RNA sequence: GGAACCUUACCAGGGCUUGACAUAUAUAGGAUAUAGUUAGAGAUAAUUAUUCCCCGUUUGGGGUCUAUAUACAGGUGCUGCAUGGUUGUCGUCAGCUCGUGCUGUGAGGUGUUGGGUUAAGUCCCGCAACGAGCGCAACCCUUGUUAUCUGUUACCAGCAUGUAAUGGUGGGGACUCAGAUAAGACUGCCGGUGAUAAGUCGGAGGAAGGUGAGGAUGACGUCAAAUCAUCAUGGCCCUUAUGUCCUGGGCUACACACGUGCUACAAUGGCCUGUACAAAGCGAAGCGAAACAGUGAUGUGAAGCAAAACGCAUAAAGCAGGUCUCAGUCCGGAUUGAAGUCUGAAACUCGACUUCAUGAAGUUGGAAUCGCUAGUAAUCGUAUAUCAGAAUGAUACGGUGAA
């Protein structure tokens, strides 16, 4: 029970959840026991990723442990920014006004909708073809 | 429905292939539900009404 | 009818290379089936390509330039009036002149003959950086076409 | 395109067969150039005929006609004259430029 | 970690009276003076089943009901021979009903 | 065929079902079944006598145990002579299931505040040829007056016996079927004459 | 296309039936309703009257019937050939 | 929400006539029973084993079926224009009416005709109108934040640690999570505008702002709209028949015309190899693992499990490489031939799947026409219902994700 991990977030996406611990270090980032590069392959989802920290000057200084499941490979990558977001708003409350000016505290509540009966999907309908 | 359709599928069949389920209060032949043993009007009928506990509307 | 649509997510401008908006609209634009990572590598690969070709090393300028050369300024839109129906002139606006040419050049790549991806869209990235090839040539039709039936342009309500 | 003719619960003499082809052939002079699909339905119900036709535009319109009657003939006469009629003004809608 | 554990999980239509008897179990428990881990809830079983609504053509219409199973769990520790028999002594009223395991 | 059956609407809201008990899925279907026929034979063996029951509701504490309440307005009668009638249920229902049947009787205090009564007698007066105007009429009138704070009743069918049918509706006060807090109380009856069945549907507001 | 380890299908009715005849020298017609019987190799050359569900059809079996269905040679629906 | 038999209402055939099934009236000794025989396609009849049984200590009794004679049964036969019930539709469009009063000889009108305003007969003011009811909205259920309560079968941070693969093991309430109880969003507040209004455009706070998103909820009535074929039902109709038991055929028939979908015509792709990330569901005659055999469909086996405990089930697009070169092609996989897999008594007409060969039409499709405003179109898979077996349909779930 050390408690290195200086503080803790999660974080949310479509249907996607990450638990988020910030360590002291050189920012090194651990997510799911592998590599983040070698996790998050595509480097577009790791920008997006790194994005909170890229904005809130802090990357490098700060080591980051990620335990994130459910969602896809987008989902996940938002669920982890969702995170490092509310990580480093439980850290300082100084990165408040810019993480909230870039809308990183405001989580896209959008989700997939629901089949409905008479529908071939959420909104799509069969086809009329009157004539 | 019909009475002797009734009393066939509630008999034993030569083999249960020959068997097909029946909704016992009307005997309809089809459209059944196995976890009420019951057809899909008399099910509508008698959960709308409520006599059938645990089965309310669905809001999805 | 009931206008002043919501405000537009807008939030997309993409930061993975270039931190540019006008790069993630094209890749949208060209995006089959729901395909972005295949989108944005065709993109990313063929402007690379279009870059060196011209030898050039910032991409951005030559990218940008090649689409300001088929972004247009006044297009045809009909209108009727008394059974009579008149083709006015109207002056774009910014937004419908990055999409119109977009669409331009994707078609014109789409529909052009080539061996691959990123061959088909580079060459045709260039023929309009040169200010020649389909996309030009439908671009000009339309400035011109529309600069033909000049004599209705006091019809713009 | 060319008009399609069915019938419930009842059965077609040749002679009511051909007449209406005879009452139809008004069509292929003015209208036919004009329309996707000519449908007439006949019904014989409650000792009587119920008789639906229905025609598309190719501009979009779309035309529909219920009528009963006692006797096919008659009823055959009346519904397809007041089909021709509206379709004929449908047409002058639109050409009336 | 434990002798053995008396495992009794609570099956209902109703939240309600699911509830009222988890807590008479858990007094009555508590009356014999044994320590108990807390009653802990399981996840809801909803069984969502979709009807035509007419009896005859019309398709696209229809009408969707759930089945709601709510269920909760206690774990009693060092089993009593008295416990057990008190538990399975208890009255219960309709509608909430109880499985045991030793 | 618009209007949602109300008491659908309210189950689970401010409402509960008619037959109290749960079972697992390997009894479920055949308890069901069973009290699906103890509402048939009972209901069969009482409209032999011609009463009309406002309903008949289940409690099922035990998987060989249990508890049929009929609850009617008029007590006496649908008991009978001495529990005669009472038992008369008991020995036919033993006769097919296997378990305890305890029989007990509610006794409704307000005839009036319920509307499957209301709708049952709606259904006797028509089936003796009584004017229906006239009878819907008294009867929103009486329900009204006893405190009710809305009613609504509908009859349909070959009223007066004529070819076409037609469809008659009364009402007054407050009778909010959109309302999910709303306590309304829903009776459907059915009158079998010499001329066709005539259907009669009674909302009641509280 | 049953599996090899169920065999082929002959009801019992019928083998009984082909068994009597191959142990009687007269070469009497049989007839039958069970279409879903295979040929088995033993019942070469007989004559066997199929119910297509109208009338019996007639069949010589020879050798090269075996493997096939008695169905597969009693047509149960005609066509004349135009479809007026 | 499943036509190989049953289904099944049709057809060619064979039996039954208080009937295949009921209730009640009086006989006179078992029911059908379990397993076979005789013929049969089976239904069937003759049969063989055997009985009036149980409560009473048996006769008399209490009821029970034979097997008879009836009251009676029966019908998917006609009429939805004799009907109930249920449903579509205009239309989740915002309308539809009543009490009293006033007004017109009257049918009626006013209210509900005015100016603003809203998604709305939503709201404000004025007006011979004053009020009210069914609707709109709200109350409800999911999802979106936080707080308390509980940490197994769930969760795993800091610990040890099982070589794995598994929080797997000892451990731990931190987190997620599950589900109960509550808070929270009400134009609440600020600025401008608006008749001091109703309203309206931005701003702050905030997870959520102007109905947050979706669903449920469908007024008076219309179309003599759909259904007697789910049930109920008036009248008519058959009564060894239109009823009923079984065998087989049929609903799967074709020179044709139209509607709904799937797969494609290919390079935002085909094929080969390696690797990564889900949710919602289902399991008792049912799930069926580890492994082995097999190119494969699957086979033997049984662990575990009435299951957030185990199983279905290592999701697919994706990514990392090799190959193809615009070719009717390594595109397309229809069609047929051969050999297999599973289901059940049986799959020839008339099942699904696999292996091998066969490789057609098809070059983005005329007139015309359909769907969709954001997690939406588009595309990729998964699960369920009916079900012994058999979905491109239907229901539901998630992944990527625009213009
Ligand atoms: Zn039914």
């Amino acid at each position: 029970f050390s408690n290195v991990n200086l503080s803790m977030g999660t974080g949310r996406r479509k249907s996607s959840v990450a638990r988020v611990y910030i360590r002291e270090g050189s920012g090194n980032i651990k997510v799911n026991n592998r590599d983040f590069d070698s996790y998050i392959q595509l480097e577009n989802l790791r920008t997006m990723a790194l994005s909170p920290l890229v904005l809130t000057n802090t990357l490098g200084k700060y080591d980051l442990y990620i335990n994130v499941y459910g969602g896809g490979i987008s989902g996940q990558s938002g669920a982890i920014r969702h995170g490092i977001s509310r990580a480093l708003f439980k850290l300082d409350e100084s990165n408040k006004m810019i993480l909230r000016s870039n809308g990183f505290l405001t989580r896209d509540s959008r989700k997939v909708e629901r089949k409905k009966f008479g529908q071939k999907k959420a909104r799509k309908s069969f086809q009329f073809s009157k004539r | 429905a019909k009475k002797s359709m009734i009393i066939r599928a509630l008999r034993k069949p030569k083999y249960k292939t020959r068997q097909n389920n029946r909704c016992k209060l009307c005997g309809r032949p089809r459209g059944y539900l196995r976890d009420f043993c019951m057809c899909r009007i008399c099910f509508r009928k008698y959960a709308s009404e409520g006599l059938i506990p645990g089965v309310s509307k669905s809001s999805w | 009818m009931s206008r002043k649509n919501k405000k537009i997510k807008k939030k997309v401008f993409v930061d993975t290379r270039y931190n540019s908006r006008i790069v993630a609209k094209f890749a949208n634009r060209m995006m089959y089936d729901g395909k972005k990572s295949i989108s944005e590598s065709i993109l990313y690969s063929s402007i690379d390509l279009l870059a060196d070709k011209l030898e050039e090393s910032d991409k951005m300028a030559v990218f940008y330039k090649a689409l300001d050369n088929i972004k247009p300024l006044v297009e045809v839109r009909s209108r009727r009036v008394g059974g009579a129906t008149y083709q006015v002139p109207v002056e774009v606006r910014e937004e419908r002149r990055e999409a119109l040419a977009m669409k331009w050049i994707i078609f014109a790549a789409r529909k052009s003959s080539g061996r691959s991806m990123k061959e088909k869209l580079s060459n045709e990235l260039l023929n309009a950086y040169n200010s020649t090839g389909a996309a030009f040539k439908k671009k000009e039709d339309t400035h011109r076409m529309a600069e033909a039936n000049k004599a209705f342009t006091h019809y713009r309500w | 395109m060319e008009p399609k003719i069915q019938t419930v619960n009842y059965s077609l003499n040749e002679n009511e067969k051909n007449f209406i082809l005879k009452k139809l052939e008004k069509f292929d002079t003015h209208i036919k150039k004009h329309i996707d699909n000519l449908k007439i339905t006949i019904k014989k119900e409650h000792e009587l005929f119920k008789l639906d036709a229905h025609i598309h535009f190719n501009w979009g319109k779309i035309i529909h006609i219920r009528e009963d009657g006692k006797i096919l003939l008659n009823l055959i006469d009346s519904a397809i004259a007041r089909l021709y009629k509206t379709a004929t003004k449908e047409k002058e809608k639109k050409n009336n430029k | 970690i434990a002798k053995d554990k008396i495992r009794v999980r609570l099956f209902s239509f109703d939240v309600k009276i699911l509830d009222q008897s988890a807590e008479s179990i858990v007094k009555a428990v508590q009356k014999a003076k044994a320590q108990i881990k807390g009653p802990i809830p399981l996840p809801t079983k909803i069984k969502k089943y979709t009807v035509l609504r007419s009896p005859h053509v019309n398709k696209k219409s229809r009408e969707q009901f759930e089945m709601r199973t709510h269920k909760r769990l206690i774990d009693i520790l060092e089993p009593t021979s008295a416990l057990m028999d008190s538990l399975m002594k208890l009255e219960l009223p309709a509608g909430v009903e109880v499985d045991i395991k030793q | 065929g618009q209007k949602v059956h109300p008491y659908s609407l309210r189950v689970k809201i401010n409402k509960d079902w008619k037959s109290k008990w749960y079972f697992d899925k390997k009894l479920y279907s055949a308890i069901l079944h069973e009290d699906f026929l103890i509402r048939r034979e009972i209901m069969k063996f009482l409209k032999g006598i011609k009463f009309d029951i406002s309903d008949i509701e289940i409690i099922r504490n035990n998987p060989q145990k249990v508890t049929v309440v009929i609850v009617t307005p008029r007590p006496g009668s649908v008991i009978g002579l001495k529990g005669s009638n009472l038992e008369k249920i008991g020995q036919l229902l033993t006769k097919k299931i296997s378990k305890k049947i305890s029989i007990k009787i509610k006794e409704v205090k307000r005839p009036e505040l319920d509307a499957q009564i209301i709708a049952n007698g709606i259904a006797k007066q028509v089936e003796n040829r009584a004017s229906y105007r006239k009878v819907l009429k008294s009867s929103l009138s009486t329900s009204m007056l006893k405190g009710a704070q809305g009613l609504k009743i509908k009859i349909a069918g070959r009223l007066g016996g004529a070819e076409i049918a037609r469809s008659f509706e009364v009402k007054e006060g407050r009778v909010p079927l959109h309302t999910l807090r709303a306590n309304i109380d829903y009776g459907f009856s059915e009158a079998q004459t010499t001329y066709g069945i005539i259907g009669v549907k009674v909302w009641l507001f509280k | 296309a049953r599996s090899i380890k169920k065999g082929p299908f002959i009801e019992k009715s019928l083998y009984q039936k082909v068994l009597s005849s191959f142990g009687s020298e007269k070469r009497v017609v049989i007839k039958t309703y069970s279409r879903s019987s295979t040929i088995i190799p033993e019942m070469v050359s007989l004559t066997i009257s199929v119910y297509n569900g109208k009338t019996f059809i007639p069949i010589y079996i020879t050798e090269d019937l075996v493997g096939h269905k008695l169905g597969e040679f009693s047509p149960t629906r005609i066509f004349r050939g135009h479809a007026k």
